[PDB]
């Protein structure tokens, strides 16, 4: 029957969400394969046990088909694949030098033998090999996938230059900006590419923008060149915004508009950022920045004549408004009225959704660390840290509280003066300073390890 | 380590994750993967109970791959049956060991807390079993 | 007399003392295997969470 391969397909899909068990699943095309061999049933199975993920067999699979298939570049890319992925870096790397000893005209075996080489932490022989391979690769312009292959080693060769550097430089680096400004020509060359032959090109306009968006934190963090900045990003923005991008893709815009109000707040305007904020708020009720900022802005404008009254109005007005209530609990605090500050935060509980919000599980942590008890604003603290903001005051907090328990003075003149506490909470805080060295800032970070 | 490998293969992408915690997990797994190859240890390879096949099964794994006879767990300490000393309650029906009853010294069922003799329950499972 | 003999032979243990048997583990455990992690350059705490 010509419809035996799809009925024996349906068969199995019943077979595995229905009755949920993996072992019939690869049951299904085992017997596929054992009934009768052919010139690409290793290649699905091998594919099958991609899609549940079990790389060993699926690599035997795909040796079994490179046995009976003589070239098959498709087969050589899926063992060098499967091999990349089964964590067994020795054999990859070795079948990897074998290919390219064999043929040293795959681009896409260098391709990928210089990701591994950058996963298993070997810079200069990966850059030993991506170097002359994709400066010699300049014959074959004309075609769409060359252009995309040396768009994509230029990207890992600025991967790799941007990768060995030690922290604390400040030197803008030129040569990961001039290859980043030959990917975004070539990037842009192979969108036309794609426009011209008819194919779906959506995808490669936002892995455009994310490199532009890489290149303008790139520059932002090294030089303060603002108009530069603001430039790229505006084009990054009419860049993205074509066919239905406006509705399918949000992530990127709300990136864009991050990093606009990161450097309004630099520029200090306060009327621009506000104006940025209201368009967070308008995109995501669930803005962590735009909260921030907007309490910072409100500080600005007023600080102690009546800041508290308008502070409480806004509190009423917005069921959580985390910011505002942070400040609130640390005024409260300045104040010793801790009770009206419990009312509060169990009056914005009530109507907080969900209980595990980044902002209210930092505000409680705060509200007990203030209450002088360490275990509960400890374990509120190390809740609240799941997330991109917070995360280097939350850690701050916890070093605190590990480092001097009781609050008082770090260095007494009377006696002694160190307090030293048995061997744990020091290991507690070194974790802590390697969670903050790659999430918290960088003077932060020598702070706490001083 | 075959373990470890195939949990973290696992482990980088469940349904959803972000990119951030994708990559310190990918981190955690190259440092740990790099810093010596997967070894696998040596063990005991008993001979299976499942079926006639000579081709014994590793102690740990419990799927019997090529057999299709998955093993009943003991809820004493969690290691399968490979022995015919296996009992079970009338309440929840599980199998049990004798010897890690008696190096534990379990009066009640690990699950359920059945408060019934295990001594008895022994030998009416034998009896049961020999019924059978 | 009787009444508290029996009472704390049989003592049920209704809600107060269910399971009340709290003391820093976080700290406890991290010195029982911790320290061929921080031996080694090996940072497994995330999956300690
Ligand atoms: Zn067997
Ligand atoms: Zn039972």
């Amino acid at each position: 029957s010509p419809y035996f391969l799809r009925a024996r397909q349906i068969l199995a899909d019943v077979y595995l969400d229905q009755l949920r068990d993996r072992r019939n699943y690869a049951k299904c095309y085992a017997d596929l394969i054992e009934i009768d061999p052919s010139f690409d049933n290793y290649k699905m199975l091998g594919d099958a046990l991609m899609k549940i993920r079990e790389p060993e067999e699926a690599s035997r699979a795909y040796e079994k088909a490179a046995l009976i298939k003589p070239d098959d570049e498709q087969i050589i890319q899926l063992l060098g694949l499967s091999l990349c992925q089964t964590h067994d870096y020795n054999k990859a790397l070795t079948y990897y030098e074998n290919a390219l000893r064999m043929n040293p005209k795959r681009l896409d075996l260098i391709i990928d033998l210089g990701k591994l080489c950058i996963q298993i932490k070997n810079f200069n022989r990966a850059e030993e090999i991506l170097k002359p391979d994709i400066f010699s690769d300049e014959y074959q312009l004309p075609t769409y996938q060359n252009l995309k292959r040396n768009q994509e080693g230029f990207y890992l060769i600025a991967k790799l230059n941007i990768k060995r550097t030690p922290p604390g430089v400040f030197t803008p680096i030129d040569m990961y900006r001039k290859a980043l400004k030959k990917s975004i020509q070539i990037q842009i060359d192979v969108i036309e590419k794609a426009k011209q032959e008819g194919e779906d090109v959506e995808k490669e306009r936002k892995t455009l923008a994310d490199m532009y968006i890489e290149l303008a934190k790139y520059t932002n963090q090294y030089e303060k060149n603002e108009k530069a900045t603001l430039d790229i990003l505006a084009e990054a923005s009419k860049y993205t915004n074509n066919q239905d991008t406006m509705s399918k893709t949000v992530g990127n815009q709300e990136k864009i508009l991050e990093l606009e109000v990161q450097m309004y707040f630099k520029s200090n305007q306060k009327l621009e950022c506000e104006n940025k904020c209201n368009l967070l708020l308008k995109l995501n009720p669930n803005n962590d920045l735009a909260c921030l900022t907007l309490a910072e802005l409100l500080l600005q404008k007023d600080e102690y004549s009546q800041a508290i009254e308008q502070f409480k109005k806004i509190l009423q007005d917005r069921p959580n408004n985390y910011g505002i209530l942070a400040k609130l609990i640390d005024f409260f605090r300045r104040s010793f009225q801790i009770n009206e500050a419990k009312t509060y935060i169990e009056r914005a509980e009530k109507k907080a959704t969900n209980t595990n919000d980044p902002g209210l599980c930092y505000c409680r942590g705060l509200y007990h660390k203030y209450n002088r008890s360490p275990k509960d604003a400890l374990n509120e603290f190390s809740k609240a840290k799941k997330s991109s903001q917070y995360a280097e005051e939350s850690l701050v907090n916890m070093i605190d509280i590990y480092l001097n328990p009781d609050q008082d003075l770090y260095y007494s003149n009377v006696e002694e003066g160190p307090k030293v506490v048995d061997e744990v909470n020091l290991r507690a805080c070194e974790s802590l300073l390697r969670e903050m060295q790659i999430r918290a800032s960088y003077l932060r970070y020598i702070v706490m390890e001083s | 380590f075959r373990e470890c490998s195939r949990a973290f293969v696992k482990l980088q992408n469940l349904e959803n994750i972000t990119e951030d915690e994708k990559e310190r997990y990918e981190a955690i797994a190259v440092s740990i993967f790099t810093k010596h190859p997967p070894l696998d240890s040596p063990c005991e390879y008993t001979p299976c109970v499942g079926k006639n096949c000579s081709q014994q099964v590793s102690e740990y794994d419990i799927h019997c791959r090529a057999c299709g006879s998955n093993f009943s767990p003991c809820v004493a300490s969690g290691r399968p049956i490979f022995q015919k000393e296996f009992y079970q309650c009338k309440n929840c029906r599980h199998k049990m060991i004798e010897s890690e009853v008696s190096r534990l010294k379990l009066y009640n069922c690990a699950l359920c807390h059945s408060p019934i003799d295990f001594k008895r329950f022994t030998e009416s499972n034998n009896n049961n079993n020999n019924n059978i | 007399a009787q009444e508290q003999e029996v009472s704390k032979v049989s003592a049920p243990p209704n809600q107060p003392t269910v399971q009340v048997q709290d003391i820093n583990e976080l700290q406890k455990f991290t010195k029982i295997n911790t320290l061929p992690q921080t031996e080694e350059g090996v940072d497994l705490s995330q999956l300690m969470q």
